Formats: structure tokens, C-alpha cells, sequence
């Protein structure tokens, strides 16, 4: 009955502010206390905050680590919640997830008792370089092996995709690498039939939304 | 950290493990919302056990949620390959503080099998050779356990310069994935005979070589 | 035909039991004595289990109780009636000064405190009901009734009705209850007991009956609004009370033994009762006799005024069951 789907992620200097958005597709957001809980690279789950249901006041809670610098909002005309994000510093650098409960003692609205429903969640970078988007170059191949390589970028994340999406088989999309010059780099490689090869159309796509790259590569033999 | 468990736990298949989860008078042992998250890696954290000893509905019985004073326990039964994964303990913490979570705790399988890596090694591409730079990509997968080394080489010698080598990270089948770039000129490229990733698992090495 | 005036010979009617009643009773006693000064009247708070073991004993002529007898009290002693006097009440109270507010309270939240689930009151499921209200840390410390009492039957009542598959299966309700054994609980003897315990540890609740809130102000203990099964919130008072016994008024059986917990009137308060004399149909004699109905007939006629109910805040009995009340005592006989 809840569907959530954070947006605003990316990346942003130290000081400076970002607003995340969490969005419910089904028709109880109204009905219960929406929270924020992110995960820094690596490391441990932390509650941010939450906002209660408008039948509870509307009031929000806060982590002690971000009181002051963080509010969230909710405007439940829309189906959605905010997280505001004011001075950040980069120990605020984290995925950050928006969960909601089922209903729970009839008052999943005053206090989310526990977190049935998790957003997929966006990574904010809070850091100083600048954003680059990424060179993407084509990894040309019983079975094959092709890829595209994904060049020189800034921040995290990117995604591929192989043929909009119709091709996920045989996908293997690996961690970047974090090179010495602060820039990243990754590989995602499909492994397809020989047959294939001079039959079958091979097109990655690439999405880096920090810098506003979006790459489609064909990949030949 | 507010909560504290156990940093890693194992257990051989079919057995089981217990995750413990120590607070205070003010959460644990406080409040009957006690709960625990498992989290594969790369994915969302799951809700598997909430009133500090129910289960959501999906949520199989040999996960079993227990409390003693301030310390409450996870225990794993029937231990199966896909329990590798991290977990969280939850609790309310008074209208202060409100959510704390543990630190989480790595789950270990003890079982598996020792599994040799796949390693495919692409060259420059002729696109990125006319952009005047050139990368070698050694992909590594599907190795277990999840450690290794890798070694390039330029014709018969070792390089070691421009190498740069992820950590190994799990793949969703428990094996794992490394990755190693060698970024060179072209003009170094084109100057040796070969080039070759070498990538040693368990004291056995498995090579591979691309040319000019 | 009820006498409505006693014997004009030396009799005394010794009463005893619930401490809920006593207060008002030591009102009616001195109020009659001095209409008729050959009737010596005596008055004890002791709680309703002893008022009702007292009166089947013989021991005094009138057993005070907040409860009903039980179909197990009846068949035990018979010639025993439970006859209505008046319509009393039971508040929650509780000690965190820090908290201004008349806390709301409903059943289940009541029986999850009583049973140690609830253990801290800044407790979600009781911060759910008072939103917008700071409530502390402070550990719940859930007082009980350390002797039979009338009052441990009304407040069980109200969590076995408002919580029939938790509370209702066990501890149920009763005179005497075996309330769960959580870290901290204490037992009190009488209303006074809940009062002066309530008021010496912050955290307590404690259930307590309305001829005792003025003392429990007093204190500084906070007073619940407690659910009822419409949803509403409400106090005891006057009209809360009313209106929770109107729909009673019609339904009353003729041996007076019927629970007014939980009533389905909206504005109802939802913990109410009839004050009972426990009496035998047969007294010493027949001056005795007379003498025990004139004065029972004039607690629910010129006892029921509000000069005298007003001071415990209790509710007067409807035309209809002091009709019922009168029939009662009107078989008291020698």
C-alpha cells in the first residue's frame, strides 16, 4: 500500500543546503509518520528524522546530530515529504532512505514504531571537488563477453543499462574504482551468445545525473 | 552505536547463530519496539522482526526476536547461504533521543566452497585510443573467499604504475567481484608486445593477456 | 410498604466496608442519629470484600460495596441483597508533576501499564493520546489495591471490557485480582493507601475512588480522562456521570446487580457504580428491622440530596431504581 521514491540526491558543496523529496504512489500517505534514515558509505543505519501524520499535529523529530541544521515537511496533497538540509558537512555524506510503517497501536501517524516500507535511496555527496561527468567508451567482445567502460567521474552514482533495459541477463555492472586523482571509474560487462553478435543490437546507456550525462554507446565487434 | 552488537557472526549451515543487541533502561528494556533489520549488500534494509519478538508476514520462523533485561537477541535458525548479510537492532529510546539503531553485525556462513575467479581483460578501445589516452580493464568474479591480487605486467615485466584495483565487494550470489584498471599512454600501449592481468586467488593464479 | 421511620427504641446498625462509600456514609450516620437519637449508627472503612464478608456473618447490618454479589455470593448467603444508595465513580490518577494536562487514558493503554508492557510514560501508545504534551521518562509505577475492594472490581471491569482478549482472559476482574507482578508494583490498603502511595513515588498510577479525588488534588496528583467505548474523553462529573447511568436507569434488574462499566452513551463516564448496602432479609428483631429500613429508605430519599452527594461527588439514583431500592428494603423483616 506504500510505494516511496526519494529524489534530490547528488552533489553539494560543505555549508551549503539540499532538499531531498520522498513521494508515496498509493493512497495512505496522509495516514502515517514519514522518516528519513541514511547510511554513510560502509557504515551503520541512522535515524534522521520523521514527521508525524496532520491527524497528530504534523510535528517533526530530529537526530541530535542534525537539530537545527534539518527540517522535514510534508504536503500530503502531493503524496509527499521533504527533507531540508541546511550546513552540511561532509559527515553528511550517505544514502539517504525515506521508510514508512504499517499501521501499528492505531498510531503509526504520532510515531513510525517500525519501518515496513523502504525507498530505493538517494546519495548525496556533500564535498569541495567539482562534478565531471564521464567519458563512456565501448568494451568491444560459446559465449561473449562486451562492456562499456565509464571514464573519469564525479561523484557517485552512475547507472547502466544495456538496450533501454530489455537486456538485464548476463548484466554484471561492477563497483567503481576510486583513482588516485579523486575521479571514479567503472565497468559493466554483458555476457551474450556468440550467435548474437552479428544479429543483435548492443547499446549501454549511461546516466550520471551529477553532471547531466546521459550517454548511449553502441558496442560492435 | 547507541545500541551495540556483536561486529561479525558465523555459523555452519544448518546451525544457528545469535546476534546480540545490549541497550539500557531508556530503549531496550524500556519500551516493548524492539526490532531487527537484515540488509543484503546494495540493498534496502527488510524489517524482520518488530514487538521484539514478532515477525512481518513473508518473515520465515526461524528468525526468532528474544529480551533479557536490557539486551536483546537475534537468533538465526536453519542457517541457509542467503543469511550472509548485515543486521540492525532498533528500539525506541524515549521522546529525547526516539530511534537508535546497533551498529550492525556481519553474518558469516561458514560453509562454502573455495571458487577460482573468472577474470576477463578488455584492451584500449580504439575510441578512447583516439581520444589520446588508453585503459586495460581486468574484471574479476566470482571468486570465494573474497580476497585477491592482482599483478600486471607489461610484456615479461611487472608494471605496478597506473594500476588502480578496487576492494573486493560480495555479488548476490555470496561470491565475489574485483576490478583492476592499468591507465597508460597510448604511446606506452603500443610499445610493448603484450600486456597481462595476473590475479593470484588462494596461492593460484589465473592470467589473462591482450596485445596490441 | 418501606418504613420510613425507624423504632423509637435504642438500636444500632453497625456498618462496614468500602472506603469509597465511607465518607459519604459518616454524613447519612450523624445526619439520622440526629433526627433520631435512639438510633445509633456506626461507620468504618474497611473495603467492600469485608463488607460483604462482615454482612454475611452477621458482624455489622450493613456491608458497604461498590460490587454487585456475585451469583456465587448469593448462593453462599442467602436472605443477602445488594440494595443501591447512590452512584459513585473512579478517576485515574497518577504523579508527574511536571505534567499539567489531564493525561488521556483508555483501557488497553491502562492493562498494558498494569501488566508491564507499558513500563516508561513518554511510551508512544500513551503519548498517541495526549499529543502535543511533554511526558517524562519517569518508569510507570502501576499501584493496586492491597485489600478486597470495590474499587479493584470497577477498575478491572473497565480493563476487562475495554481489553476482552488481553485483560479479560487474565487477570479478569474482582474484588480481589492477581494483578501481574511488574518491577515496582505496590499494594495499598483502602483509598487512602492509593492516595498517600500514589503521592509519595512520581510514576505511580493509580486507581482511586471519586469520594477521594479532593484529597488526591491535594497532593498534587494528576487527574485521567478516561476513554469510552464511543472514543470520547471525559472526566468525571457531574454530567459524565449522568449521562453514563441514564441508559443503566431502564435496564436495572429487580436485586439491583448489574455493572455500569463501559456504558455506550458518548458523553458517558466510563467508570461508574452503584454504592450497595449489603443487608440480610432478616434482622434481630422487629425494631431492628423497622429501624434498618427507615434509615436505608432515607439514605436514597433525603440522603440523595445534593447538600449531601455533592461533597463526595457522587449522583443521585433515578425515580426508577430507588423504586426498585424501596422494594428491596422493604422486605427486610424479624
Amino acid at each position: 500500500e506504500v510505494q516511496l521514491v526519494e529524489s534530490g540526491g547528488g552533489l553539494v558543496q560543505p555549508g551549503r543546503s539540499l532538499r531531498l523529496s520522498c513521494t508515496d504512489s498509493g493512497f495512505t500517505f496522509s495516514e502515517y509518520a514519514l522518516s528519513w534514515v541514511r547510511q554513510a558509505p560502509g557504515k551503520g543505519l541512522e535515524w534522521v528524522g520523521f514527521i508525524r501524520s496532520k491527524a497528530y499535529g504534523g510535528t517533526t523529530e530530529y537526530a541530535a546530530s542534525v537539530k537545527g541544521r534539518f527540517t522535514i515537511s510534508r504536503d500530503d496533497s502531493k503524496s509527499v515529504a521533504y527533507l531540508q538540509m541546511n550546513s552540511l558537512k561532509t559527515e553528511d555524506t550517505a544514502v539517504y532512505f525515506c521508510t514508512g510503517p504499517r499501521p501499528y497501536y492505531d498510531s503509526s501517524g504520532y510515531y513510525p514504531y517500525y519501518f515496513d516500507y523502504w525507498g530505493q535511496g538517494t546519495l548525496v555527496t556533500v564535498s569541495s571537488a567539482s562534478t565531471k561527468g564521464p567519458s563512456v567508451f565501448p568494451l568491444a567482445p560459446g559465449t561473449a563477453a562486451l562492456g562499456c567502460l565509464v571514464k573519469d567521474y564525479f561523484p557517485e552514482p552512475v547507472t547502466v543499462s544495456w538496450n533501454s533495459g530489455a537486456l538485464t541477463s548476463g548484466v554484471h555492472t561492477f563497483p567503481a574504482v576510486l583513482q588516485s586523482s579523486g575521479l571514479y571509474s567503472l565497468s559493466s560487462v554483458v555476457t551474450v551468445p556468440s550467435s548474437s553478435l552479428g544479429t543483435q543490437t548492443y547499446i549501454c546507456n549511461v546516466n550520471h545525473k551529477p553532471s547531466n550525462t546521459k550517454v548511449d554507446k553502441r558496442v560492435e565487434p | 552505536s547507541a545500541l551495540t552488537q556483536p561486529r561479525s557472526v558465523s555459523g555452519s549451515p544448518g546451525q544457528s547463530v545469535t546476534i546480540s543487541c545490549t541497550g539500557s533502561r531508556s530503549d531496550v528494556g524500556g519500551y516493548d519496539y524492539v526490532s531487527w533489520y537484515q540488509q543484503h549488500p546494495g540493498r534496502v534494509p527488510k524489517l524482520m522482526i518488530y514487538d521484539v519478538t514478532k515477525r512481518p508476514s513473508g518473515v520465515p520462523d526461524r528468525f526468532s526476536g528474544s529480551r533479557s533485561g536490557n539486551t536483546a537477541s537475534l537468533t538465526i535458525s536453519g542457517l541457509q547461504a542467503d543469511d550472509e548479510a548485515d543486521y540492525y537492532c532498533s528500539s525506541f529510546a524515549g521522546s529525547s533521543t526516539y530511534v537508535v539503531f546497533g551498529g550492525g553485525t556481519t553474518l558469516t556462513v561458514l560453509g562454502q566452497p573455495k571458487a577460482a575467479p573468472s577474470v576477463t581483460l578488455f584492451p584500449p578501445s580504439s575510441e578512447e585510443l583516439q581520444a589520446n589516452k588508453a585503459t586495460l580493464v581486468c574484471l574479476i568474479s566470482d571468486f570465494y573467499p573474497g580476497a585477491v591480487t592482482v599483478a600486471w605486467k607489461a610484456d615479461s615485466s611487472p608494471v605496478k604504475a597506473g594500476v588502480e584495483t578496487t576492494t573486493p565487494s560480495k555479488q548476490s550470489n555470496n561470491k565475489y567481484a574485483a576490478s583492476s584498471y592499468l591507465s597508460l599512454t597510448p604511446e606506452q600501449w603500443k610499445s610493448h608486445r603484450s600486456y597481462s592481468c595476473q590475479v593470484t586467488h588462494e596461492g593460484s593464479t589465473v592470467e589473462k593477456t591482450v596485445a596490441p | 410498604t418501606v418504613a420510613t421511620t425507624p423504632a423509637s427504641s435504642p438500636v444500632t446498625l453497625a456498618e462496614t466496608g468500602s472506603t469509597l462509600l465511607y465518607p459519604l456514609f459518616n454524613l447519612w450516620g450523624p445526619a439520622f442519629h440526629e433526627r433520631y437519637p435512639n438510633v445509633t449508627i456506626t461507620a468504618q472503612g474497611t473495603g467492600s470484600g469485608a463488607g460483604i464478608a462482615q454482612a454475611a456473618a452477621g458482624t455489622v447490618n450493613i456491608g458497604a460495596s461498590d460490587a454487585y454479589l456475585s451469583e456465587g455470593d448469593m448462593a453462599a448467603h442467602k436472605g443477602l441483597m445488594n440494595i443501591a444508595l447512590a452512584i459513585s465513580a473512579q478517576q485515574v490518577n497518577y504523579n508527574l508533576p511536571g505534567v499539567s494536562e489531564h493525561l488521556k487514558l483508555n483501557g488497553k493503554v491502562l492493562a498494558a501499564m498494569y501488566q508491564g508492557t507499558i513500563k516508561t510514560w513518554d511510551d508512544p501508545q500513551i503519548a498517541a493520546l495526549n499529543p502535543g504534551v511533554n511526558l517524562p521518562g519517569t518508569a510507570v509505577v502501576p499501584l493496586h489495591r492491597s485489600d478486597g475492594s470495590g474499587d479493584t472490581f470497577l477498575f478491572t471491569q473497565y480493563l476487562s471490557k475495554q481489553d476482552p482478549e488481553g485483560w479479560g482472559k487474565s487477570p479478569g476482574f474482582g474484588t480481589t485480582v492477581d494483578f501481574p507482578a511488574v518491577p515496582g508494583a505496590l499494594g495499598e490498603n483502602g483509598n487512602g493507601g492509593m492516595v498517600t502511595g500514589c503521592a509519595e513515588t512520581p510514576g505511580c498510577v493509580a486507581y482511586i475512588g471519586i469520594s477521594f479525588l479532593d484529597q488526591a488534588s491535594q497532593r498534587g496528583l494528576g487527574e485521567a480522562q478516561l476513554g469510552n467505548s464511543s472514543g470520547n474523553f471525559l472526566l468525571p462529573d457531574a454530567q459524565s456521570i449522568q449521562a453514563a447511568a441514564a441508559g443503566f436507569a431502564s435496564k436495572t434488574p429487580a436485586n439491583q446487580a448489574i455493572s455500569m462499566i463501559d456504558g455506550p452513551a458518548p458523553d458517558g463516564y466510563p467508570i461508574i457504580n452503584y454504592e450497595y448496602a449489603i443487608v440480610n432479609n432478616r434482622q434481630k428483631d422487629a425494631a431492628t428491622a423497622q429501624t434498618l429500613q427507615a434509615f436505608l429508605h432515607w439514605a436514597i430519599t433525603d440522603g440523595n440530596k445534593a447538600s449531601f452527594l455533592d461533597q463526595v461527588h457522587f449522583q443521585p439514583l433515578p425515580p426508577a431504581v430507588v423504586k426498585l431500592s424501596d422494594a428491596l428494603i422493604a422486605t427486610i423483616s424479624s
